[PDB]
């Protein structure tokens, strides 16, 4: 009944099949031994196919059957707390996963008329970017830098910051999390899974992984299945956050699979259409309108660069595609700034409507003296001859740049961030040794959680500060300043 | 059922078979050379399936003298090597033939060489510590038991002497077994290493296998698989801690490159094969050690043209942890350990895991070195007087730091004429803390050159 | 006063040197790109 | 197993051998030399590089 073909070629994970006149493009095919294939290049003589799974089990006498199906994946709601390969099978021995629906991987993105503006905060634990470059629901942000700078740490901190939000039963604040690991070492996957498990956040997140051993082409289509998993929840008025561990390896895999068959090569032997792939992948995230339900998806891609060459092909394409950028410099990382993020060039193009009004007030003041300290750093040698205003600006910039750095695996609450930034920008850091600046505030913060926690509740309820709040804070500051002892002598105002 | 050869061109050969008798992939075939001057038995490995029942195969030994129409015999299975604990103490060929004595151990058990890597469930992170007795390694890039270690650098930097020093430092007094492999190395080094091992009492518990540069490309991409097969057998059956040593793994990649052109594959950006990452990933995954068993693997890699942006080293960086890097400037300025402190790091270092004093000392010294570098970039032209007191203090402290960071070595004592030594970890951390404090500013930098420990510092300083 | 004048002259001598170096680097980068693309396309279509 | 580097700059400078001690090494080293030369010479290469 069904059309059956043969095999004519085999090598480097490529097979040519003669037959199947009725075959459609990108139709999954079956090979003896339970081998999966994908049709990717049609022709009147024969059709090419990339091999999924086993390779050395292919010869010239095999028979081929067509599944009559294009591409799909079980997208049920039982994937939370499970590790799954890109195809859909569970890697662990916990057992299979109950599923409810099957959806394709080539659905159209929401149209222009279905869009909506963005105004939600989408808070994170890193105070280095919340006050500098706000991130909102349905908005695309990119992180760029060199190897061993610490980007995965920022990713996992953002992932695990949502514990308090998940604690409440409100479906209008719960956020689901999807992690995609591409072409990595399995031990690293185990380590990050263990870190998440000991953080307690494994109960509301999912992981899809494709280690470096996947020569079958699984590295080609992991983000597709991740986005397909996310979209089912995103069409139900629920908020999802998706992280891609890397994308350069995806491009390399696509280039290799194209070069293996006949494809005209452009720059750097890259195939004909690379920009289209990333564009159509990264245009799925969007804040739906109120009529559709109100669900949202926020994506986070990652790109690795060599020798800070931001003028290459892939980095240029991704920078053009994306909506916001953040930069990490290994020089800053070696300098001693743990959040190596460079405030000089990283810019988010949203209007700042995502964040809350108090931090909106304080960020404007922060920008000015940050720029002043950045420009006036050369006069450190002759600081005696400078003017009093210049000295004050230099000292304020020094204290500020000392304030921002934080240790990893320590997310910060929004009330705590607001209080810390307000304390920094109001001149209360004067007459304090710079090193103890890192210590002192933390201890002070703890005291606020002990006897005066009502301020955090007021900030939660009102999303702003009142005169009574600020006078209570200044009174508490004056109380605690005398109690704290400096590491070198003591001094208070 | 024999088939026949149709084309011969360099290392690659083309064979045809009767219909129905086509061999599977990765099999082995035998061919005969009848010329009197050079008689051999060629072993062919099939690598490409083609139409009309033709196969492209690679050769294992040089193909001079072969003609057309010669029949070929099929083995029906992949190449296999002897296994067991009865192989250690002998030097073996790439195919397993004993160089010391032919026809030895041919009755041993022999099994497959190509296998799948283990499953993800059995994987487990491994965090530990092991002492080395070297100033740089114990401070900046601590090692780990059961992990992977690699040494990076360009040509003519001193990789081999470091490998010999490391085997002398670690392989001695080790409870378990050690396996060493040689890929594309100088034959003189192989001979003198064999002699040195025979000098001591460890050759009785070591298995050596290696192929040289003079061999055709067929051999240069197969010996590592044999070494991994031996190590896998020892780990799985007997179950003890094992050490693995590999030299210049980069040659393996080169072995593919030429054949990539002969097989018809299109070239990549720098003329590389399009599918290097997959093969290297398969190898590195095969390297792994599951929980309940330990494998300590150390490798050296060669940087081509002293360029770090080459496509090949990126994958090496990806599949690694706790690496070291060798540069050329420090070698030019006469520092024997060519490690660059500003471009090497390790994952295991952690205030929770290792400690807080170690971490603070490392951070302080690396910051000081960075400051010295970007200060020297200007002081080289504008002169010393252009800076303030703090800058000059930092420059002097940094100069003393890089002077003191060198050490004398075991295997290199003949060049220096004086035997080296080893130092404890606590002494190193205390001495470096004292150096960061700024107490040794009263001594000349010449006392810090090629020193070991602190008593030697005192003796050398009093010698002037 | 002489120090002021000399330092100003030094800055005005450094800036254009920076510009010339930038131009040379740009032309070198373009030449390199053309070189490797020509080599790869020749190797590809030589088959 | 060893390299010798000659640069035109040193030859122009006035050094007739015109060889730089920075990047010239020998694998064998002192083993080849006669013993008396070994004690007399010492580590002169390192001193020159310094
Ligand atoms: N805020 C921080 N404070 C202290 N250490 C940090 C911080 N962020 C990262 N690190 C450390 O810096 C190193 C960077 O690790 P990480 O894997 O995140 O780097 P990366 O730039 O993503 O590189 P890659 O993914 O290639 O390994 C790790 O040792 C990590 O512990
Ligand atoms: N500690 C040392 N003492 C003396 N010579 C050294 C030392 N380390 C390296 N060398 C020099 O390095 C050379 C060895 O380099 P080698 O490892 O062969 O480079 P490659 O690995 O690129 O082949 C030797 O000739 C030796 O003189
Ligand atoms: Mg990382
Ligand atoms: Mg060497």
């Amino acid at each position: 009944r069904e059309e059956i073909g043969t095999v004519i070629d085999a090598g480097d994970g490529i097979a040519h099949v003669e037959g199947l006149p009725s075959v459609m493009t990108q139709e999954l095919l079956e090979f003896p031994g339970g081998v999966l294939g994908v049709a990717l290049n049609l022709d009147e003589h024969s059709v090419g196919a990339v091999i999924l799974g086993e390779f050395e089990k292919i010869e010239e006498g095999q028979q081929v059957k067509r599944t009559g199906e294009v591409l799909s994946v079980p997208v049920g709601d039982a994937f939370l707390g499970r590790v799954v390969n890109p195809l859909g099978q569970p890697i662990d021995g916990q057992g299979d996963i109950a599923a409810e629906t099957r959806r394709a991987l080539e659905l159209q993105a929401p149209s222009v008329v279905q869009r909506q503006s963005v105004s939600e905060p989408l808070q994170t634990g890193i105070k280095a970017i919340d006050a500098m470059t706000p991130i909102g629901r349905g908005q695309r942000q990119l992180i760029i830098g060199d190897r061993k700078t610490g980007k995965t740490a920022v990713c996992v901190d953002t992932i695990l910051n949502q514990r308090e939000a998940w604690l409440t039963g409100d479906p209008k604040q719960q956020v689901r999390c999807v992690y995609v690991a591409i072409g990595q070492k399995g031990t690293t996957i185990a380590s990050v899974k263990r870190a998440l498990e000991e953080g307690g956040a494994m109960e509301y997140t999912t992981i899809v992984a494709a280690p470096a051993s996947d020569a079958a082409g699984f590295k080609w289509l992991a983000p597709y299945t991740g986005s397909a998993i996310g979209q089912h929840w995103m069409y139900n008025g629920k908020h999802v956050l998706i992280v891609f561990d890397d994308l350069s390896k995806q491009a390399d895999a696509y280039r290799a699979i194209s070069l293996l068959l006949r494809r005209p090569p452009g720059r750097e032997a890259f195939p004909g259409d690379v920009f289209y792939l990333h564009s159509r992948l990264l245009e799925r995230c969007a804040k739906l309108s109120d009529e559709l339900g109100g669900g949202s998806m926020t994506g986070l891609p990652i790109i690795e660069t060599k020798a800070n060459d931001i003028s290459a092909f892939i980095p240029t394409n991704v920078i053009s595609i994306t909506d916001g950028q953040c930069f990490l410099e290994s020089d800053l990382f070696n300098q001693g700034v743990r959040p190596a993020i460079n405030v000089g060039v990283s810019v988010s193009r949203v209007g700042g409507a995502a964040q809350i009004k108090a931090m909106k007030e304080v960020a404007g003041s922060l920008r000015l003296d940050l720029s002043q300290y950045r420009e006036l750093e050369a006069f450190a040698a002759f600081a005696s001859d400078l003017d009093a205003a210049s000295k004050a600006q230099l000292d304020r910039g020094a204290r500020l740049v000392e304030l921002l750095k934080q240790p990893q695996y320590s997310p910060l609450a929004v009330e705590e961030q607001v209080v810390a930034i307000f304390l920094g920008t109001q001149g209360h850091l004067d007459s304090v040794p710079v090193e103890d600046v890192q210590r002192f505030e933390s201890e002070l913060l703890e005291h606020v959680k002990a006897s005066h926690s009502d301020i955090f509740d007021g900030i939660r309820e009102t999303k702003k500060l009142s005169e009574e709040a600020e006078e209570k804070l200044v009174s508490v500051i004056n109380e605690f300043k005398k109690g704290f002892q400096a590491s070198d002598g003591s001094s208070v105002v | 059922t024999a088939g026949r050869v149709v084309r011969i061109t360099g290392p690659v050969v083309d064979v045809e078979f009767p219909r129905g008798s086509v061999p599977e992939l990765f099999n082995a075939l035998h061919a005969e050379i009848t010329f009197g001057a050079l008689a051999k038995t060629l072993t062919l490995e099939v690598a490409q399936h083609l139409g009309d029942s033709l196969v492209r195969c690679i050769s294992m030994q040089p193909t001079d003298g072969l003609v057309r129409g010669v029949e070929v015999t099929d083995t029906g299975a992949s190449i296999s090597v002897p296994v067991g604990d009865g192989v250690k103490g002998h030097v073996f060929n790439a195919l397993g033939d004993c160089l010391d004595d032919p026809g030895y151990g041919k009755d041993f058990e022999h099994w497959s060489i190509h296998r799948k890597p283990p499953a993800f469930s059995d994987l487990e992170p491994r965090t530990e510590m092991l002492e080395t007795g070297l100033k740089v390694v114990d401070l900046l890039t601590p090692y780990v038991r059961g992990g992977k270690i690699a040494l990076f650098g360009g040509a003519g930097v001193g990789k081999t002497v470091l490998i010999q020093e490391m085997i002398n430092r670690i392989a001695r007094n080790f409870g378990g077994t050690s396996v060493f492999a040689g890929v594309g190395e100088r034959t003189r080094e192989g001979n003198d290493l064999w002699v040195e091992l025979a000098d001591a009492n460890v050759l009785k518990d070591t298995a050596l296998v290696f192929g040289q540069m003079d061999e055709p490309p067929g051999t240069r991409m197969r010996v590592a698989l044999s070494a991994l097969t031996m190590a896998e057998f020892f780990r799985d059956e007997q179950g003890q801690d094992v050490l693995l040593f590999i030299d210049n793994i980069f040659r393996f990649t080169q072995a593919g490159s030429e054949v990539s052109t002969l097989l018809g594959r299109m070239p990549s950006a720098v003329g590389y094969q399009p599918t290097l990452a997959d093969e290297m990933g398969e190898l590195q995954e095969r390297i792994t050690s599951t929980r309940g068993r330990s494998i300590t693997s150390m490798q050296a890699v060669y940087v081509p043209a002293d360029d770090y942006t080459d496509p090949a080293p990126a994958t090496t960086f990806a599949h690694l942890d706790a690496t070291t890097e060798l540069s050329r400037a420090v070698f030019s300025k006469g520092i024997f350990p060519a490690v660059d402190p500003l471009a090497s790091s390790s994952t295991i270092l952690d205030p929770a895991i290792v400690g807080d004093e170690h971490y603070r000392v490392a951070q302080e010294v690396i910051r000081i070195l960075q400051r010295y570098k970007d200060l020297q970039d200007i002081i080289a032209i504008l002169g010393i007087d252009e800076l303030s007191e703090e800058d000059k203090q930092l420059v002097n402290r940094a100069r003393r730091i890089e002077r003191f960071l060198s050490q004398n070595m075991m295997a290199a004592e003949q060049f220096t004429g004086q035997p080296g030594s080893t130092v404890p970890l606590k002494e190193t951390i205390e001495a470096f803390d004292k150096l960061t404090k700024g107490e040794f500013d009263h001594l000349p930098e010449q006392a810090f050159f090629l020193i070991g420990g602190l008593d030697d510092l005192a003796k050398k300083a009093e010698s002037l | 006063a002489s120090r002021r004048r000399a330092m100003k002259s030094a800055t005005d001598n450094a800036d254009d040197l920076i510009k010339a170096l930038t131009l040379a680097a740009n032309r070198e980068r373009q030449a390199q790109i053309t070189q490797e693309i020509s080599e790869i396309v020749g190797g590809a279509n030589a088959l």
